[PDB]
């Protein structure tokens, strides 16, 4: 099983800013690209950014590039390599920004290119 | 950017039937890929690259197409399905495919 | 007559497309100087000089580099020898001591952080009842403030003690000449206008490839076969903001960086034949390292790299570049090896410029780390002692690293920001025109031809 | 011809030329198909891999009509469903490569037909020796 | 391997001449032979390759015609320069056998 | 780009004869080549002795003198080199070496000759 | 017959058939004599003492009278007192099983007697092709 | 590659008669038939295996007979559930084929 | 016990036509079975496609159908499927998976069949 746990929801202020973890387990973390997203009330889909974890190098969509950042901690022990944790640090909060925010991976399929993001994670709504 | 179109957007069938969605991006050649959502919950992935299901999902599902041009095949359709679908690729997504009760 | 008949012919010249096993070949000139100075000498075998590289006729081969073997395997194989060339070498675990540890004795100004620490410690002897203090000199990127007093622990210790290099052996790379076992055989395309993928008009079987040196960077990929004479990219595909856009070069950008700070070389004994090295003390000048690039040809370097980036994306597209983005550090940096040192550059001042549609040179500070975590493994560090003088070294600056940011909503600018992520980018470039192949022979045709009964 | 004015003689040396010429130069195939710590363990597999390749297309051709004769006929006749071409399209302009993709489906039956007409004629070989 | 016969064997023409010389050989080779011209104490300098089509560097004044087995150059203006040696040389199977030789 | 060979040859006869050619400005491992030996005495033919191509393993000799004459090519000093064991009074001769063009693959060549030897023997 | 009321073609499938029987499926137990840290040299010499085996096998034929033939004759004549059978009562009744027991005492000499009558008429081609 | 060749074709008899069904070969088969009876849209029940020795779950009303090339399928108590197909198939060698279609 | 086929059967042509035969009850693993596709077009003969063995590898074929048809057999999912590609007009069929009893090793199978499924090409 492959399993991603976020925190809870959280109602905030205008102007503050937000931390957002995202705990993966199950699987062997350095492969696997993990990329992060918005849900808006009736707005449909956009998307936020991506991370590799191998090295923690991001890249962004075009609206959010210096408001932003992901980091990550990889397995310190030489007995389990397995977990991950990555961090969302999510600054200037604005009312547009009212939405829900799901972590997400590239799955382990065979016919898998990229982007075709299998494992989801439960998700949290923030309010500003 | 690459701007998505769906066909139905809001449609409001019958069960136990076949329907195709197609989806249109505007620059062909594609990996497509087709997700299907339920309210309020987690989505979970139905096709990757453009054909091919993934484990644990129900075989009814059949993804097909090519070029600029791709169909969402189900068929028998059960009582589970009511939800909304979407299809990508990469970094922009669909506006929503709602199939409902009537 | 009219019926024809089978023949089996032995031996027809045909092929498909497979994986297998690769096998090694390197020069004359690296058993000179012998017995595991550099590593793979007692590995892998000296070629047959002068590679029978023979040139074919109206034979339409599809080649592809990103679905392609053999680049898996050299990031195996490297690997590998590189744990086979630290195996018999000392492990370090009595150095994970509490540090009694100060400034370096140097003028401090407030701004300036400063790069030397000077730490003493206790450590054993040869005998083991015995036990010396002694002092070393080490870099900012390898200690860490345990919790007045200021006590300090080196950096690896929370997570594995780990290795000392041995300074018999070296680190510049020889070339390795990759060659095909009995059974297979291995095509080069040679088309000059070639992005990666799909039929290439003009093949050539050869026995072995040619001078391939494995050289680790994370931008800046160096010391690189150039192209023939243009400038190309090439993608896995462009308009995924995922996979890296390699670009490649013809004429190089000559680049020299150096480390001036004189270092004097210490040896301490551990036990019973652990010779430890340290940094001793600093001579001349305290100075931070740094790499130097002419700035007429960067310029004109990067003119032809925007010339031919233009070409995706229409030709009223601004196109900028930006520094690398975040992660940790060895993605921030381009980071490589000079003589048995290890560099790590900050290349904010290389990558900052816009362009329109219509004695000179560029200095960039460097950090020195010592202990390395090289391919990000847990349990594995490697250790580079010190060495004499005044390092300097030139190079060639020939293939680039790019990848994008997601640009959208109809905006004609597209940002470009180097980060290099992945090992494997700094070869495929250097092997992106062979495939490997199996031999069937035993084709069948027919023939106007019975056998007498 | 030769030399100066050679379709290469090489190794896979005419591998785009047509079937009449690739028809000589047969030899060149076959000879290189021999010749070639934990690296020697890769490599023995590498070399005990084309032995075994090579031994398994030795009893491939011995069991039907050739033993070792590198240019061999048969006795089963050809049939105009597996290719419909005429011999001089195929000894005058095709190469061995398209041919290859040509007749792929129509691999693993005509396997089973030198299998059949080899085993009967070493039995008809053996009941012709056998009565007289 | 295959003989080759070169006739005549010897010359002495006056100036703007047309001079031919002729080669044949054991078996039939049909496109192939090479032109060579060596002067003295010098190396040989080509004529052309497969006997219909020159190399670069030298004119127009030369030429060889024939087909099969039987070949034949021709010099249709004499130059002062052409007293030397030519030789034609098969290239059929090895071993490659040139001519004669020309004493014009 | 010049053909320099080298090698004296006031020697004995049934002995060690030895040539050297190679190349200055460009390398011997460029491809599709044609190398020859070609021996000629004075009085007498153009004698062909050798011919191989620059990029293959398989090489050929005249079989009237193939038990005296063997060939050799290296890319390490790019030598070209002949060698004769037991010689007679007939091979006081010039010698060439010459790179042709195969003229299949090769429009561009340039067809290459060394100026040749005199070796005398008594 | 074959399919639904085969005695069965599989691998060693007609053992306890009658030889008469065995005759026929023969390239069946040929063909399944090739296929197939410190476990890959366990498993390297279980392949090399496969090909060992198999190479010593195909040289142990060849110098007697048949190079790949599978099926071969000789010239030397059957000893009645090797078996003291009929021809019905080994081809209509036993196994190859049973009859591997019965000529076990009777090998070691049969061999021998392939090689000189091969050699022998090895040396009466070589003088019949060198007399004429 | 073996053809089989089934007669008669189309037949319609009234009840309680005894129809017979002959089907030959093109090489001799000698023990090796079976036979089928396929009903309208189902799948084909199978009379019996190697022409002379019935399956359980069928009466003793159908019987099969011959030696060698020509075989013969023979209903001596003719039910009204028989107006449907019948196959003899053989199994001598790979292919299988089937009869041609007995219309009764 | 009783043996479900699947696959919609209207299609275009030249394109790839697939069938799943599978079993219920119990499995394809069991010895000695003869697995069989056998089509039949209404108005037309029954025609054989494949037949093979439940317990080796030696799999068979119609030799005048052989480069359009292929058969595949797994006992991960209990799986006996057809493969057409390169479809005619003349594939509109129902189709049967059939597994019969080898009767000189099997004296107590139960000689199993499939419904037929419809597949008809436009
Ligand atoms: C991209 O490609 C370029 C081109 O090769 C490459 O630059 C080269 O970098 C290497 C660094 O490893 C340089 O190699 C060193 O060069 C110095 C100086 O060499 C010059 O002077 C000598 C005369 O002494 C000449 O023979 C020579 O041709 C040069 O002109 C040498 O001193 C170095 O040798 C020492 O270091 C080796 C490694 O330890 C030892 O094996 C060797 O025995 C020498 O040891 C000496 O120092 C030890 C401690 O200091 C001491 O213990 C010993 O006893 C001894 O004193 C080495 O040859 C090379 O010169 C560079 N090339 C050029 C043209 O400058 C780039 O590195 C490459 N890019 C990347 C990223 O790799
Ligand atoms: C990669 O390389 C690039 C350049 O090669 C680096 O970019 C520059 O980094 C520096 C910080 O390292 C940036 O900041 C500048 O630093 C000055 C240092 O002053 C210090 O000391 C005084 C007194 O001790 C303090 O008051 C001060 O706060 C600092 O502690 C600042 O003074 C500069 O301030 C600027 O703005 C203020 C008002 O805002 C003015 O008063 C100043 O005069 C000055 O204009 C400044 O902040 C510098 O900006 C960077 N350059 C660029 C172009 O951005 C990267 O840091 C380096 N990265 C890595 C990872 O190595
Ligand atoms: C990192 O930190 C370490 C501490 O662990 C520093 O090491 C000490 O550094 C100081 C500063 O140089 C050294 O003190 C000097 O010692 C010289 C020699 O003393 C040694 O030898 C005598 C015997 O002759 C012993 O008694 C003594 O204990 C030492 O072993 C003195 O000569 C120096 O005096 C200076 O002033 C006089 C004034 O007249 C001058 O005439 C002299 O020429 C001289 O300039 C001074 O006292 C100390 O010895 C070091 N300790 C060790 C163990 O080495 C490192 O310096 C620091 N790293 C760096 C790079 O600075
Ligand atoms: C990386 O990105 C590029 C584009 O995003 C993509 O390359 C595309 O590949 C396909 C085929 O490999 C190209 O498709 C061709 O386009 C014409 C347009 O008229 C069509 O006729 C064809 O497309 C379909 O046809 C195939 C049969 O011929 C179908 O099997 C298939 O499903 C195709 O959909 C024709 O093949 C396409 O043009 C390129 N794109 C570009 C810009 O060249 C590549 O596949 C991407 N890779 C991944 C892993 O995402
Ligand atoms: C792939 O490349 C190979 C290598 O070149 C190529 O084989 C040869 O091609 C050339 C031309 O492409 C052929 O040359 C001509 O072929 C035609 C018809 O085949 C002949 O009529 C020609 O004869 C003329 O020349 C004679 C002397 O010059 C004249 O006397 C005569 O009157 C004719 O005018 C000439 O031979 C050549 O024959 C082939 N080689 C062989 C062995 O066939 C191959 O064709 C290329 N394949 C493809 C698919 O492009
Ligand atoms: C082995 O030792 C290494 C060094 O001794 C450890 O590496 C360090 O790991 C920490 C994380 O555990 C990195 O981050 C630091 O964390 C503290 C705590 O963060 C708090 O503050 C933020 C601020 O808002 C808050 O949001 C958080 O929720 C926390 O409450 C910070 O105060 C530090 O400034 C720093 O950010 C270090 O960067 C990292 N150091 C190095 C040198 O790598 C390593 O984790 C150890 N491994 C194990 C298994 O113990
Ligand atoms: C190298 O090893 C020596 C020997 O262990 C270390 O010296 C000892 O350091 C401890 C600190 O943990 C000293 O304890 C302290 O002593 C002071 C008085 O000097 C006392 O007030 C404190 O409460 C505390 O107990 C200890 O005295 C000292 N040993 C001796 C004999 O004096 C030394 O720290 C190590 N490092 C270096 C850089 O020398
Ligand atoms: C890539 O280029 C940008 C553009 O300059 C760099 O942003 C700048 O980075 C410096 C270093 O972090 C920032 O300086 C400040 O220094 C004080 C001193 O300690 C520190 O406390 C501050 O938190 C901050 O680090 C500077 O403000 C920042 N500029 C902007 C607009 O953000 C960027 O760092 C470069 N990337 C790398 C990896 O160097
Ligand atoms: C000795 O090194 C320490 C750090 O190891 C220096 O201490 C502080 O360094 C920071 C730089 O990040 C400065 O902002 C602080 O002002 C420094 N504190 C003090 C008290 O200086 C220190 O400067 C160095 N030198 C000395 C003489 O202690
Ligand atoms: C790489 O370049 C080649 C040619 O340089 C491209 O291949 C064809 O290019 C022509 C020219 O526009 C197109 O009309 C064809 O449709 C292309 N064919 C195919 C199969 O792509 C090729 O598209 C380029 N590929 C990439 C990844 O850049
Ligand atoms: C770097 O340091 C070394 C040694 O610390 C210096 O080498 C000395 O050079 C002088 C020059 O005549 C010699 O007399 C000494 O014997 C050398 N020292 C030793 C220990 O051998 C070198 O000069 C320094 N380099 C620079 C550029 O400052
Ligand atoms: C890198 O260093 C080399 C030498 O270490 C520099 O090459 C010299 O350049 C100057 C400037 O024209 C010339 O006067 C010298 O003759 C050159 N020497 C050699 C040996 O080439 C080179 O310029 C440096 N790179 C940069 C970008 O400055
Ligand atoms: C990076 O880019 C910035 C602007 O995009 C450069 O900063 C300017 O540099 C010019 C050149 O001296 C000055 O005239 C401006 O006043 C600078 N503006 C600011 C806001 O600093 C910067 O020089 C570039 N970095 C490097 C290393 O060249
Ligand atoms: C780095 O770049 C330089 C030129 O910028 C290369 O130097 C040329 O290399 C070729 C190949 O050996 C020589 O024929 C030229 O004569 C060289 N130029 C000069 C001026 O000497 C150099 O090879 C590149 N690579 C390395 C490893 O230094
Ligand atoms: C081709 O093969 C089929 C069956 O394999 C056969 O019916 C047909 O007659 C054959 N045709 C020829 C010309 O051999
Ligand atoms: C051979 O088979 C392939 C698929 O295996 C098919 O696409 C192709 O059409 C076939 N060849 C011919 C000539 O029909
Ligand atoms: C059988 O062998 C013995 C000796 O080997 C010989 O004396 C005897 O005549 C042989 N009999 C026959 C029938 O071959």
């Amino acid at each position: 099983q492959v399993q991603l746990v976020q925190s809870g929801a959280v109602i905030k202020t205008p102007g503050s800013s937000v931390k957002i973890s995202c705990r993966a387990s199950g699987y062997n973390f350095r492969d696997y690209s993990i990329h992060w997203v918005r849900l808006i009330p009736d707005k449909g889909f956009e998307w936020i950014g991506w991370i590799k974890p191998l090295w923690g190098a991001v890249s962004y969509a075009r609206q959010l590039q210096g408001r932003v950042s992901m980091t990550r901690q990889l397995s310190q022990d030489p007995d389990d390599p397995d977990w991950g944790v990555a961090y969302m640090e999510f600054s200037g909060l604005t009312p547009a920004d009212t939405a829900e925010y799901f972590c997400v991976r590239r799955g382990s399929c065979d016919y898998c290119g990229d982007f075709p993001w299998q494992y989801w994670g439960q998700g949290t709504v923030v309010v500003v | 950017e690459i701007v998505l179109t769906q066909s139905p957007g809001i449609l409001s069938l019958s069960p136990g039937e076949t329907a195709t969605l197609f989806c249109k991006a505007s620059q062909g050649g594609n990996a497509m890929t087709w997700y299907q959502k339920r309210r309020g919950q987690v989505p979970r992935l139905l096709i990757y690259d453009t054909s091919r299901r993934a484990s644990g999902v129900p075989d009814r599902f059949v993804g097909s197409g090519s070029g600029t041009d791709f169909f969402l095949t189900i068929n028998k359709l059960d009582r589970e399905d009511f939800a909304v679908y979407y299809c990508q690729q990469f970094e922009f997504f669909g506006l929503g495919s709602e199939l409902e009760v009537h | 007559a009219e019926n024809l008949w089978v023949t089996v012919y032995y031996g027809v010249p045909v092929w498909k497309d497979a994986e297998t096993t690769l096998f090694c070949a390197s020069d004359a000139k690296a058993y000179e100087t012998e017995k595991h100075n550099v590593w793979a000498t007692h590995a892998c075998v000296p070629t047959d000089p002068n590679p029978q590289e023979i040139h074919l006729e109206n034979v339409t081969e599809e080649f592809n580099m990103w679905k392609n073997n053999m680049v898996e395997q050299m990031h195996t194989d490297i690997i590998s020898l590189w744990d086979q060339s630290l195996k018999p070498c000392v492990k370090l675990t009595p150095l994970c001591v509490t540090l009694q540890c100060t400034n370096v004795t140097n003028n401090i100004t407030d701004d300036m952080r400063g790069e030397l620490k000077n730490c003493s410690f206790n450590m054993t002897t040869e005998l083991r009842d015995k036990k010396q203090k002694v002092y070393s000199l080490f870099y900012r990127l390898d200690v860490v403030q345990i919790n007045s007093n200021k006590e300090y622990r080196l950096i690896n210790c929370n997570t594995s003690a780990c290795t000392q290099a041995c300074p018999k052996v070296s680190f510049e790379p020889i070339p390795i000449h990759y060659c095909a076992p009995a059974g297979f055989a291995i095509l080069k395309c040679k088309d000059k206008k070639f992005n990666g993928t799909g039929p290439c008009p003009s093949v050539s079987t050869v026995q072995c490839t040619h001078g391939i040196k494995p050289v680790v960077s994370t931008q800046l990929l160096l010391n690189g076969s150039l192209a023939e004479e243009e400038v190309m990219i090439r993608s896995e595909n462009i308009t995924n903001n995922a996979k890296n856009i390699l670009v490649q070069f013809n004429t190089p950008v000559q680049i020299n960086c150096t480390r001036p700070n004189n270092n004097t070389r210490k040896s301490i004994r551990i036990g019973p034949g652990q010779a430890f090295y340290a940094t001793g003390d600093i001579i001349g000048d305290i100075r931070q390292a740094h790499c130097n690039v002419s700035k007429a040809t960067w310029n004109e370097t990067l003119g032809k790299v925007v010339k031919q980036l233009r070409k995706h994306f229409g030709n009223n597209t601004i196109i900028r570049f930006a520094n690398s983005s975040g992660g940790d550090l060895e993605v921030t940096t381009h980071s490589f090896n000079c003589g048995g040192e290890f560099f790590y550059c900050n290349t904010s001042g290389l990558f900052n410029s816009t362009w329109i549609s219509n004695n000179d040179s560029i200095t960039l500070p460097c950090r020195i780390k010592q202990i390395i975590n090289m391919w990000q493994r847990i349990g594995q560090c490697m250790y580079a002692p010190p060495i004499q003088g005044v390092i300097r070294c030139v190079s060639n600056i020939t293939g680039l690293i790019l990848t994008r940011d997601g640009g959208s909503t109809n905006s004609t600018t597209e940002t470009f920001r180097p980060g290099g992520g992945d090992m494997r980018d700094n070869w495929r470039s250097e092997l992106y025109k062979y495939k490997v192949v199996k031999i069937e022979p035993l084709g069948v045709a027919p023939t106007r031809c019975k056998r007498r009964v | 011809a030769v030399g100066i004015g050679a379709v290469f003689l090489g190794f896979l040396g005419a591998a785009g030329s047509t079937m009449g010429a690739a028809s000589m130069t047969l030899t060149v195939q076959a000879r290189n198909l021999l010749s070639g710590t934990v690296w020697g363990i890769k490599q023995l597999q590498a070399r005990v891999l084309a032995v075994e390749r090579y031994l398994r297309d030795q009893q491939l051709l011995g069991i039907w009509g050739c033993s070792g004769k590198l240019i061999c006929c048969t006795n089963v006749p050809w049939n105009s469903s597996w290719s419909n071409r005429n011999l001089s399209e195929i000894w005058d302009n095709m190469t061995w490569l398209q041919w290859d993709k040509e007749i792929s489906n129509y691999t693993q039956i005509i396997y089973g037909l030198l299998e059949e007409s080899q085993n009967q004629q070493e039995k008809n070989e053996q009941d012709l020796l056998a009565l007289d | 391997d295959i003989q080759m016969t070169q006739s005549p064997s010897s010359l002495s023409a006056s100036v703007g001449d047309r001079v031919t010389i002729t080669c044949r050989a054991s078996q039939d080779i049909k496109n192939s032979l090479s032109w060579y011209q060596q002067k003295l104490g010098k190396a040989p300098r080509r004529l052309m390759h497969h006997s219909s089509t020159l190399e670069t560097g030298v004119p127009s004044r030369f030429s060889g015609s024939g087909y099969g087995t039987e070949f034949t150059l021709s010099i249709n203006s004499l130059q002062p320069e052409d007293i030397a040696a030519y030789y034609c040389q098969q290239y059929e199977d090895f071993p490659l056998t040139f001519g004669g030789g020309t004493q014009v | 780009v010049q053909l320099v060979e080298s090698g004296p040859g006031v020697m004995k006869p049934s002995e060690t004869l030895s040539l050297i050619c190679a190349v200055s400005g460009d390398t011997i491992s460029s491809p599709y080549y044609f190398w020859s030996w070609v021996r000629q005495p004075r009085g007498k033919g153009l004698e062909w002795i050798g011919g191989l191509y620059s990029n293959t393993m398989d090489v050929y000799y005249n079989p009237s003198l193939q038990s005296r004459v063997t060939i050799s090519r290296d890319t390490s000093k790019n030598h070209f080199s002949l060698k004769v064991t037991s010689v007679t009074d007939t091979d006081t001769a010039v010698y060439y070496c010459a790179r042709e063009r195969v003229v299949a693959h090769n429009y561009y060549g340039l067809d290459l000759w060394g100026q040749g030897v005199a070796v005398t023997v008594s």
